[PDB]
């Protein structure tokens, strides 16, 4: 099965779990804020994160980059690298 | 070779067993299956399961036609026991009769217990024929019809079990087997298999990740599950309206269910506070919770060890069915004073909360830490 | 066999067995119908101006022939009800504590080394 | 730590085992990995992250004991 | 008698229809010389614990090959903590406060490496044998 | 020729046919069990069945410190300081129970008993549960160790400075006086190694011992 992985629909699907999380609420939840300093989460609250974007596309992760992801954006972006959106 | 299970039932001592022995023992010279001694089959091996034990004989017999598996019990506290907890289903049955017998009173349970285990073609042998034998005969059809069979198409043979256990009567006591032979493999020889009924699953565990949501594990026996499905879950008076995300076997994503196998459903949007176990997974508008219940319930003997003392109505046990657990209410149907122990009869049970109950969903009646009822659901009222 | 007034060794984390003192825990009283007690048996002891009950886990003197000996006598304390006011068990205790009569369950639970 | 790659990568693997579990509780197991690299962690010296990570390690291996 | 053996699957799922709180079920290996399977159930209250117990082991009664040995609870007297032993698997019924206190998985998972045997320390007896102030 | 020291019988009014059916059932057990050839300062590894278990299999390792018994009951004890307690078990060597007997480190100390040990300082005693078997050349000499081990203070489990143990591996020059050694001397005894019909001479015994062993074989 192949998904339209639209750049918007892509960014509507990582939001739609960050607000899942109970650390985290809507109510200061944005586009463009970072997990670790804006939404202030721990590191080891980064690593549950990741976990859920790893089983949503079904697409490894590895644990050396893993670390450099601390921002929505930096994730929308990546996950573009398995399937390259223009728009 | 298609392979079924069918069970001989009837009243004591109308050579239920001689004919167990017999069908066995003609297929044994052809060499079909193998085959056990009569006195063998006397001594039923005893199963034990869900605090009741039981003597259950089973013997595999192959007709050149389909395979067959066959079971035999001692007692008719034995027999109620086997059928209402369903722990061998059968597809078919023999209704045995004496010639000096014939109906009894006592065998009628047994005829209408057959209507609550979803078995509806059955096959009558009469035995002990060494006119009179053809007089008892049309009350059988008679018989059938109160329960609600159509009479006239049950096949009704001549012979008798011993002189086909002897091989004495080719005439008389072979022929009548083969004519039972001929006769199951007319009615229901093939399997009833479909999963056009919607899904129920019973919430084994309750498991949450942090950016998945709540997954709830269960074991199929009805449906197949599919993703994106708008589904419902009912339970200690708690209905809301959810969708399946994705479905777990294996630690694996599947698109198709099967039944007999333990799915986990991940479900989004939901807390883990709201959803327990004692809830239910189907389909919307399909079933609804049933408070009052009608049921034919077995109450266990003081032999395996059930209570001396013989209740009365609104006696108040401990209902045990499928994942949940609730304490119910039991009234006594009139003309009836109180129940004793080895007696089985139908009960209107009433639940504390309405929770879901279906035809055939087998059940334990209990006390604390001790068992005195199993039971099936007749009736939802 | 530990008996009235001998010394013993309180094998636990307990802080009431580790505490350091002036006195060595005294074995007041041995729970058997013959005063000696062996591995496994109960017996009182007088700690630290108290009163507390211990169960005997190894011992000097020469047993059966491929059960361990030990150079010290080693108890642990426990509650009346049974259950260990210790955490855990350094010392290594016999298996044989398994099989013998009684409440030894909880014991075995919070020990480390079998031998 | 000995490696802050590693603490994390720990923190991973052992997640990754819970989802394998079969009778244990998979809920009580989550939380009670959570607890233990919360509590323990934030607060340290440098002697004892060497073993507080091999005592981790040891939970990941299972030799002397698996959790299912 | 046939039918049903007892093992895990069966014992599991038997304890958590009495509402067994939090289930932690550990592989022992054979070098540990206890048992095959720990196994570990919190409670809700002390008479609820008793229930759980006491089904279990009339369970095991009724499942119980016969040359299968007879087993015995244990600390029916104690509040919080009972056990139950059996041939290859044994069971700690608990309230969750002895569970904060003993940690007995941490224990059995993990053997010398466990938090609580590294704040004790074994004492030495100083050289020569003299004691200082 | 080793010959294992329970095989050769002590002085006694024991009718020979005794020795004769037990040396039979010994060597039935030899044959299925292999019984190293040991000293008492070597170092032994013994795995036996746990009957207290499901037959689950246990290990312990130490030191050797006496060997005794006669026949099937014939035993030894090993001795060992695990994570801070001594612990010393005695052995069979016909048990069914025991699964296999390996020599890890073989060598004789200076003398024959090392009950001692239990006086000795700790090390001396504490023995890694987890050691790799050192072997040597099959036609090689039977090492010894002669050391001597520095002890306790002077309340000791037995008055070992006395003549009457002759213990030759302990260092004496450290814990005990002059005076404390002439005190000692008190028990000499100097008649006793002169004494002939003391004497245990089991020449003919072993041979006809041997005789019975390479029959079976
Ligand atoms: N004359 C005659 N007697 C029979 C026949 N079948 C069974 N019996 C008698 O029934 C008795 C055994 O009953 P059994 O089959 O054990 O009873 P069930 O198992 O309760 O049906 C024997 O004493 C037989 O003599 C038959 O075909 N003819
Ligand atoms: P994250 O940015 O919240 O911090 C990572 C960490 C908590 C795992 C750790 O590197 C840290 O900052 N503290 C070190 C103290 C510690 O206990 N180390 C881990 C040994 S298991
Ligand atoms: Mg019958
Ligand atoms: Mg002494």
């Amino acid at each position: 099965d192949m998904p339209p992985l639209t750049l918007e629909g892509i960014q509507d699907r990582v939001l739609y779990v960050l607000k899942l999380y109970d650390k985290i609420d809507p109510e200061k939840l944005s586009v463009n804020s970072h997990f670790m300093k804006d939404l202030g989460l721990d590191s080891l609250d980064q690593v549950e994160i990741i976990m859920a974007m790893e089983d949503e596309f079904g697409f490894e992760i590895p644990d050396i980059d893993a670390e450099k992801l601390m921002c929505p954006q930096e994730i929308v972006d990546y996950i573009a690298d398995k399937k390259d959106v223009y728009e | 070779k298609p392979h079924v299970n069918v069970g001989t039932i009837g009243h004591v001592d109308h050579g239920k067993t001689t004919l167990t022995a017999a069908i066995t023992k003609i297929l044994a010279e052809g060499g079909g299956a193998k085959f056990k001694k009569y006195e063998e089959i006397d001594n039923a091996p005893e199963e034990r399961a869900r605090g009741i034990t039981i003597n259950a004989a089973h013997v595999e017999y192959s007709t050149a036609a389909r395979h067959y598996a066959h079971t035999d019990c001692p007692g008719h506290a034995d027999y109620v026991k086997n059928m209402i907890t369903g722990t061998a289903p059968l597809d078919g049955c023999i209704l045995v009769v004496a010639a000096n017998d014939g109906p009894m009173p006592q065998t009628r349970e047994h005829l209408l217990l057959a209507r609550q285990i979803g078995v509806e073609h059955v096959v009558v042998y009469v035995n002990k024929a060494d006119e009179m034998v053809e007089l008892v005969e049309l009350e059988i059809r008679e018989l059938l019809t109160e329960f609600g069979y159509k009479g006239e198409e049950t096949p009704v043979i001549v012979g008798s079990a011993l002189c086909a256990l002897e091989g004495r009567d080719p005439e008389l006591g072979l022929k009548s087997v083969q004519k039972l032979l001929d006769a199951v493999d007319t009615y229901i020889p093939v399997p009833a298999r479909d999963l056009e009924k919607p899904f129920l699953l019973p919430v084994e565990a309750v498991y949450s990740v942090p950016g998945r949501g709540t997954v709830v594990t269960g074991t199929l026996e009805r449906g197949i599950l599919k993703k994106g499905d708008e589904c419902e879950l009912l339970g200690h008076s708690k209905n809301i309206r959810t969708v399946v995300t994705g479905i777990e076997m294996f630690h694996k994503s599947l698109e198709r269910a099967e039944a007999g196998d333990n799915l986990g459903a991940l479900v989004r949007g939901l807390k883990r506070e709201d959803l327990r176990r004692g809830l239910v997974m189907v389909k919307p508008g399909s079933i609804k919770p049933h408070q009052k219940v009608e049921a034919q319930v077995y109450i266990l003997s003081k032999e395996e060890g059930g209570r001396h003392k013989p209740f009365v109505s609104h006696f108040m046990p401990v209902m045990f069915s499928l994942t949940w657990d609730m304490a119910c209410r039991i009234i006594l149907p009139p003309e009836k004073e109180l129940a004793m122990p080895g007696e089985d009869l139908k009960f209107n049970l009433i639940l504390r909360q309405p929770m879901i109950l279906e035809k055939g969903q087998r059940f334990t009646l209990r006390d604390g830490n001790r068992t005195i009822g199993t039971g099936l659901v007749t009736n939802t009222l | 066999a530990i008996q009235k007034m001998t010394r013993v060794r309180v094998v636990d984390n307990s802080a009431l067995g580790n505490s350091p003192y002036h006195r060595a825990p005294r074995c007041i009283h041995v729970y058997k119908k013959n005063g000696v007690g062996k591995v496994g048996d109960q017996i009182l002891l007088a700690i630290k101006g108290q009163k507390k009950k211990a169960l005997i886990v190894g011992h000097c003197m020469p047993g059966p022939r491929m059960t361990p000996r030990f150079d010290s006598n080693n108890v642990v304390l426990i509650e009346d009800n049974g259950n260990p006011v210790g955490t855990r068990i350094k010392t290594p205790i016999p298996t044989s504590l398994r099989k013998r009569e009684g409440e030894y369950s909880k014991v075995l639970a919070i020990a480390q080394n079998f031998v | 730590p000995w490696s802050r790659e590693a603490v994390l990568s720990l923190y991973r693997a052992l997640l990754r085992q819970g989802r394998q579990l079969r009778y244990t509780d998979r809920d009580f197991y989550f939380a009670s990995i959570r607890r233990e690299f919360r509590k323990n962690q934030k607060l340290e010296d440098a002697e004892a992250r060497e073993r507080q990570l091999e005592k981790g390690l040891v939970f990941l291996n299972g030799k002397l004991g698996r959790i299912i | 008698h046939t039918g049903p053996k007892f093992d895990i699957d069966m014992m599991v799922s038997l304890l958590r229809q009495e509402n067994a709180r939090d289930i932690c079920v550990i592989q022992v290996p054979p070098e540990m010389r206890y048992t095959d399977y720990f196994v570990i159930v919190s409670g809700t209250s002390t008479r609820h614990l008793h229930a759980m117990a006491f089904y279990v082991v009339k369970m095991y009664k009724h499942l119980k090959c016969k040359r299968d040995p007879h087993v015995k609870i244990e600390g029916k007297d104690t509040d919080d903590w009972l056990c139950v032993d059996f041939g290859s698997m044994v069971i700690h019924l608990m309230l969750p406060e002895t569970r904060e206190i003993y940690e007995l998985e941490k224990l059995w998972t993990l053997r010398s490496y466990d938090d609580q045997l590294a704040q004790i320390a074994p004492e030495t007896v100083p050289e020569d044998f003299i004691l200082g102030i | 020729r080793f010959l294992s020291p329970e095989f050769i019988p002590r002085r006694g009014r024991t009718d020979p046919l005794k020795f004769q059916i037990e040396r039979k059932d010994m060597l039935e057990r030899r044959k299925v069990l292999h019984i190293p050839e040991f000293y008492v300062g070597s170092i032994l590894r013994v795995t036996t069945a746990d009957p207290y278990a499901s037959g689950k299999i246990s290990q312990f390792l130490g030191i050797c410190i006496q060997r005794s018994g006669r026949g099937l009951g014939a035993t030894f004890i090993l001795r060992n300081v695990i994570e801070g307690q001594g612990v010393e078990i005695c052995f069979e060597l016909y048990n069914p129970r025991v699964q296999e007997i390996q020599v890890v480190k073989l060598e004789k100390r200076l003398d024959d008993s090392l009950l001692y040990l239990r006086d000795a300082l700790p090390e001396y005693s504490t023995f890694d549960v987890n050691m790799k078997p050192v072997v040597q050349e099959p036609n090689q000499k039977v090492p010894v160790n002669e050391l001597k081990v520095k002890m306790k203070p002077k309340p000791w489990s037995k008055r070992w400075e006395r003549p009457n143990f002759n213990i030759k591996g302990i260092r004496f020059d450290l814990c005990l006086t002059e005076q404390q050694m002439k005190e000692a001397q008190k028990w000499n005894q100097p008649w006793l190694e002169f004494d002939m019909m003391r004497e245990y001479d089991t020449s003919k015994i072993e041979a006809a011992i041997w005789k019975e062993i390479e029959a079976s074989k």
